[PDB]
């Protein structure tokens, strides 16, 4: 029951853009030989164990996604993103493509803004991957649009955690010398500078499985 | 600024109004009572109805309903949406003897009781009810144990318990003597006591008591027993 | 003014869930505590029994009910949403023997309760569920495990957590309790957790609750290796337990 | 300090029981002494037994007495249900409402019984005016005819005030015995533990 | 904030405790026509009242037939009334048919009183 | 004093039913007698048949009768609506809506009535002062006009006051006839 | 100068707390001595204790005491809501709808008794043209009168208003005391 | 012009900045140096301290300067909201109702300040009337009392205006560091 | 022309000209308010005169 308004846009879904624009910031960046992606994990204390509460999460073995919203939501859509993941892999025996993937959530999204009696997806997508036809890295709105994005932030205080990707990216840039500028657009553009081991960051890892990096691995470059 | 009309919507204090309502509606209807005893536990039901009909019959006014020949059910407040718990309580003991071949207990039926009256508060579309259940049996080795479900669930066990129009009143005359020690016979005699405190000399309190080792079934009111009322003492 | 909280599917202008956010206090309002902790090859849960704010019987009332022989869990908050998210656990928990076989895990019993909590969120078909409550609960892997759920979507889980209205008074005191055994002596694991952990447990409801914490009004209970029974401690153990802190 | 607090709501709370128990009823029957509502009309509100005017000013006297003696009383019943007012809640607050119905009703009696000591001051002040103008026009009838007709307003105005306060009197008393239950306890005490 | 809020619906409480709603109802049965039964040993004799609403018109029934022992009167609104005789007779003659013996009276009174509580949950349904 | 409360009460009630059925349809006849509906138009609200006024002053004497009687038949009746106004309560309390109409109603007629004593003197002192001027500045005519309309705007201005008077007893007595049952008893 | 600030708003704070713990009861029990609750009527509106009235005019000046001493008392009060109000937010504000309730009944008494000292100027004011109107027409004696009844009003305002500061001080003191855990922290997630 | 119009915007702006950062905090401390809240009761508002009266006229000067710099610096202020408030549309606008909360009490404050002008002109032709009547009435003493209670009242009403800076200046403060992010991005 | 709903551009229009209005009407009163000034200090000037050593 989301309805119109005089000036031409949805206001529910207007309100839930500012709901993302509040939380933890989500960053991937593509390279020419995989892709990566960032959050910022707010640690509240030291009770809540790393391993189990996650923003980077997989889809299949070259899939992976980023939550950027309603922590409450970062199962349901994950959940039928996987189902997604498996009901084009038993049809087709290959992998499933992004951009056949995305469409079908950007699908699922939508449908949660013209039923009747429904709320909108109070979060934002970015899956990323390895595919047959290069690396991506799309972002989802909870209107239902998605791009397809190189290298974006969707967190809270995007207007200028951009600018620092505006200005310090390149078309051909390694992902082992992506990692120290996707960490300096989070380290360097806001707080949160006690940056030990509280970042979660997944990578393409050049056409491997999607790996999760831990948190002595992040050290290594954590010193920069 | 009027958040307790529907029952999905939560105060801002924290508070779910539209349910608290019907503890004010079981305030303003009569009362019923019950109480453990060493040999049984005894019932209670006033109806203060009486200055406004004077026409109905004597024993005809029942609210005193068995699911089996175990286990009593009382009501207090709204009598036409505590049948509808009837209903389900029978159907539970029903459904529980045909998978079962066995009488339903009491720790079983009380906690299926409590989710059909709390499932349709969470309901936008269906009001919630508005009776509260007083549900009690006496085991032949255990003693007895008295169930108490008010709306929006909530189920506790309790010892002597009154819901109506005097809960403030009666519960102070149930902690005077200790009634888990002494008899049946006597207690219904203390029992007709307490109502001429708090309001006239009729016969419109209707009770049975489930053991008096009289099988320890579910029994009716025995009219005999209940006319010698020590109406002075 | 009549502001954009009528509803619970309907967002704010500065996009918080109003409904969901009174459901939290709903569970701050009843004031009842509870703490949950999980220490070396074993994990248990304090209850506070009283009465959702004379004759009731005081075993009966409890705030500790066992979804399975292997999954127990703690509720708090309204007492009429708290039993029936029993009711749609003990149902899920057996579901997962029926449709998989094995005996449900710990972590999936959480999500997979979230999930449907998660569904009464963004649809209007009933109210939201005003409880909470610490699902505790060994593996397959041998390791205890504990969990917190409040009344959105959250499958957090902690080594030691609080819930109930003190949440906000006791996280600078269950991290000192935690310390006063991890940077400690720390000397081994002679399987006497319960000595080690419940006794530094009980001692961190001492500190919330300023009462002289009665041993017939407080019940735990234990998940740890060699016992996998989720057993309610006796009366007579913890009474034993309360004179430990001298 | 304590002590005196706890002991100023007890002292009030006996006051305001023994003004609806005792004080107004007493008044009720006295001004009714005085303006009987079973006279036939025009028996009372009449001008058949009518330097200053002596007879008026007799009756501006007792008014002064009776005008206190209602704000006394009303003052102190007033404070009583602000003190029994509970805490805000959003919801279930229908007994504030009869609760701020009941101060509002309070305050227009006051406002109403505090006005009479300017009506006075105003009477005197308006009728020296006039006076004036007839020491310095003497022919003038008209200031003269003003005179009579002024003495008839204020006296029909007197007793319009012992009326409007015998209605006041009977309006407070009905409306407490009425709504007694609601005012005492707005919200019951939800006893659990 | 009070007298118009707790009215219209049949699904919400007043804060003093009693569904306005249905309450219009039990008044809504006293613009009918009065109505009177007697009770005796054996024999229960049923007086009621009809209303002419014109000259040209006729009198609208009152009193209606259920069984050969069974016989109800309404007093309300006709529209209603109807609609829960239906009810009554093809429950007292499914009862004749299902089994043999004759419907017993507060059996059925049980089932029609239920009729009027599955009409006073639902948010729909009125009462 | 329990007793001669309710004794109180009672004799109110009494005086409520007397003036509705009797003192109320009795002044009707009076006010129509001196203002007749029938009445060809102009011939009431003329001045034709109009030191001070002698004239005047006899007319504003019998005015304050007609004032007096009135506050005193209607301020009984608006205090024994109140006496049966019932307990408030939330929800279905349209007949305490009836009640309200009614005794805004009264309070309306009596302020009316009310206001009638301070503008009669008011009327005089007016005209004295205009006089005064007249003997201050003899020539100028206007000032004598003024005596002349002063008389002529209270004539018509006292005629209307009447017509006012039969219009409202009449209205007060038509409304609480067609509503007696919901201002007596609103509910059950 | 971050310092100095912060100082301020600790010091503040002290100065509430302890106006609701010491200064409002002890004023309490102070104007309660002065006119006490349990008189019988007509008690305390007379005028049996009744050139200018040198009398009425040492009751003035203690009233501007009582006064003086509100103002200061209530504003200090007044400002700790005001720094106690939370950010404005869309919902979850019942809190804020306790402070804005108490910000209106502050300001209401603290209008009460602003007004006080306007009116002891305007009492003196009227009463000294009524006093020339008597120098110039000494025979009228409706004038003297008037002179008369001025004070026997006014007499009777200064006890009224005397009351409604006793009754002031208990309306906030009961009304923040019962309010209290809404004051300080109305949402503080 | 364009240029210079879009400078004038960001003139604006940086006297904003600069009087929240560094005027209006100054000026607190500089208000409450001379009413102290932790002044003990009846040391602020008492009148021991207290032709025309040469010391109340020395008073007024000093009112007139602190209410001519409160209303400069407001108005800048008023005009920098003014200037941030977004296209008008319908809908989702709950930011420009802070903006409309915050301009309000700001222009409150701004014709309280205003008034203070206004209450100067009437003390002295208050004082003045009465004074006529003393000269040519010297035995009804009401007058004399007139003229005392006169100064007594602006004495009074002075440190009450003190005190009344002295709130505003923090309460205008208070509310745009707590609102901050919506008034400038609403 | 006027028209029920989807008038919401006739509310800024609306607004523009209370907007303009204010500002005119708030200009078109200083004439009368220039009056006032000369009025109110000649007529205190007068009192000056006849109460000279009033040196309020």
């Amino acid at each position: 029951l989301t309805t119109f308004s005089p000036t031409g846009k949805l206001v529910q879904i207007e309100y839930a853009l500012n709901r993302v624009s509040s939380s933890s910031p989500a960053l991937g960046i593509r390279a020419k030989n995989g892709v990566i992606i960032a959050t910022e994990k707010k640690s509240p204390n030291e009770l809540i164990e790393e391993n189990s509460i996650f923003k980077i999460q997989q889809i299949s073995e070259h899939i992976g996604i980023v939550y950027a919203g309603m922590p409450g939501d970062f199962r349901v859509l994950l959940k039928r993103a996987r189902k997604e993941a498996i009901r084009y892999s038993l049809q087709y025996g290959s992998e499933i493509l992004v951009k056949e993937l995305v469409k079908i959530i950007a699908s699922i999204v939508q449908e949660f803004t013209q039923t009747g009696g429904v709320r909108p997806f109070g979060l934002s997508l970015l899956i990323c991957g390895v595919d047959v036809y290069g690396y991506h890295l799309y972002q989802i709105d909870p209107s239902g649009c998605y791009f397809n994005w190189m290298a974006t932030c969707v967190g809270k205080d995007y207007q200028n955690n951009m600018s620092f990707l505006e200005k310090r990216y390149n078309k051909d840039i390694e992902i082992e010398d992506a990692i120290h500028t996707a960490i300096l657009t989070l380290k360097e553009s806001y707080e949160g500078v006690l940056n030990e081991k509280n970042i979660e960051i997944g990578v393409a890892y050049d056409n491997k499985p999607f790996k999760i990096l831990t948190q002595n691995e992040i050290k290594d470059y954590l010193i920069e | 600024a009027g958040y307790d009309l529907s029952v999905s919507t939560f105060s801002p204090d924290g508070r779910l109004y539209q349910v608290e309502y019907i503890y004010k509606s079981i305030n303003n209807n009569n009362t019923a009572l019950c109480l453990e005893c060493k040999d049984g536990i005894i019932c209670c039901c006033i109806n203060s109805n009486m200055d406004k009909n004077k026409m109905i019959k004597k024993n005809s006014y029942n609210r005193i309903y068995h699911v089996n020949n175990n286990i009593i059910i009382t009501y207090s407040g709204f009598d036409g949406d505590a049948r509808n718990i009837i209903d389900r309580a029978r159907s539970e003991a029903n459904t529980y003897y045909y998978n079962f071949h066995t009488n339903i207990p009491l720790h079983i039926l009380v906690n299926r009781i409590s989710l059909y009256i709390h499932a349709y508060t969470l309901y936008w579309h269906m009001r919630p009810f508005a009776a509260s259940i007083i549900i009690s049996s006496f085991n032949e080795k255990d003693k007895g144990d008295i169930y108490c479900i008010e709306p929006n669930g909530a189920c506790y066990k309790y010892s002597g318990i009154v819901i109506g129009k005097n809960k403030e009143m009666f519960k102070t005359e149930i902690e005077k003597k200790d009634y888990k020690d002494i008899n049946v016979r006597d207690a219904i005699e203390d029992i007709y006591k307490f109502i001429l405190t708090s309001n006239n000399l009729q016969n419109l309190v209707n009770f049975s008591w489930i053991c008096k080792e009289s099988s320890y079934e579910f029994q009716n009111i025995h009219e005999e027993i209940l006319t010698p009322a020590l109406n002075k003492a | 003014q009549s502001m954009y909280d009528r509803h619970l599917t309907i967002f704010s202008p500065d996009g918080n869930l109003y409904q969901i956010e009174y459901a939290i206090k709903a569970v701050k309002n009843t004031n009842i505590t509870s703490v949950g902790v999980k220490g070396e090859n074993c994990a248990v849960i304090i209850s506070q029994k009283k009465m959702a704010t004379k004759l009731l019987d005081y075993n009966n009332i409890t705030n500790i009910y066992n979804i399975t022989d292997e999954i127990g869990c703690s509720m708090v908050g309204m007492p009429g949403d708290c039993l029936s998210m029993v009711y749609k656990a003990r149902s899920e928990a057996s579901e997962f023997l029926y449709s998989n076989g094995y005996n449900v895990n710990a972590e999936t019993l959480c999500r997979n309760i979230c999930d449907k909590i998660q569904v009464y969120t963004q649809h209007a078909y009933m109210r939201l569920h005003a409880c909470s409550g610490m699902i505790i609960g060994i593996d397959e892997n041998n390791k205890p495990e504990l969990f917190k759920f409040d009344p959105s979507g959250f499958c957090a889980g902690y080594r030691a957590c609080v819930i109930g209205n003190k949440e906000q008074e006791s996280i600078s005191v269950l991290e000192r309790l935690l310390e006063k055994r991890k940077k400690k002596i720390q000397q081994e694991t002679i399987d006497e957790d319960i000595r080690n952990t419940t006794i530094l447990a009980i001692e961190a409801l001492q500190t919330i609750l300023a009462f002289d914490l009665k041993a017939s009004e407080i019940e735990v209970a234990i998940v740890s290796t060699k016992n996998r029974n989720f057993t309610q401690i006796s009366e007579k153990e913890i009474d034993n337990y309360l004179t430990y802190i001298a | 300090i304590k002590e005196e607090y706890n002991k100023f709501k007890y002292d009030i709370t006996k006051q305001a029981i023994e003004s609806l128990r005792e004080r107004i009823p007493k008044r009720i029957i006295f001004f009714n002494n005085l303006v009987n509502v079973n006279s036939e009309p025009g028996s009372i509100l009449n001008v058949n037994d009518l330097p200053s005017h002596k007879q008026i000013y007799l009756e501006l006297e007792k008014i002064k007495t009776y005008a206190s003696e209602l704000i006394e009383i009303i003052g102190n019943i007033k404070l009583w249900i602000q003190l029994n007012v509970p805490r805000i809640e959003d919801g279930n607050n229908f007994g504030v409402g009869i609760q701020e119905e009941a101060i509002q009703e309070l305050a227009r009696v006051e406002e109403s019984a505090f006005n009479l000591y300017d009506a006075i001051v105003k009477y005197y002040m308006e009728r020296a005016k006039i006076s004036t103008k007839v020491l310095k026009y003497p022919n003038v009838s008209d200031y003269q005819e003003a005179v009579r007709e002024l003495d008839e307003k204020e006296w029909i105005h007197i007793k319009i005030t012992i009326v409007d306060m015998r209605n006041n009197y009977i309006m407070l008393y009905d409306l407490l015995y009425k709504n007694w239950e609601k005012v005492v306890k707005p919200k019951n005490e939800d006893a659990h533990h | 904030m009070y007298r118009n809020l707790y009215d219209t619906d049949n699904i919400i409480y007043s804060p003093e405790g009693r569904l306005y709603q249905v309450e219009y109802a039990s008044e809504a049965i006293k613009q009918g026509t009065c109505a009177v039964a007697i009770k005796s040993k054996d024999y229960v004799v049923v007086s009621g009242l009809k209303k002419c609403i014109s000259k040209l018109s006729f009198p609208q029934e009152k009193i209606f037939k259920i069984d050969d022992y069974i016989g109800i009167s309404m007093s309300g609104i006709t529209s209603d009334a109807k609609v829960l005789t239906k009810f009554m007779q093809n429950e007292c003659l499914s009862h004749k048919f299902l089994y043999n013996e004759n419907i017993n009276i507060e059996s059925l009174v049980r089932s029609v009183a239920d009729k009027y509580q599955k009409n006073t949950q639902k948010s729909s349904k009125r009462a």
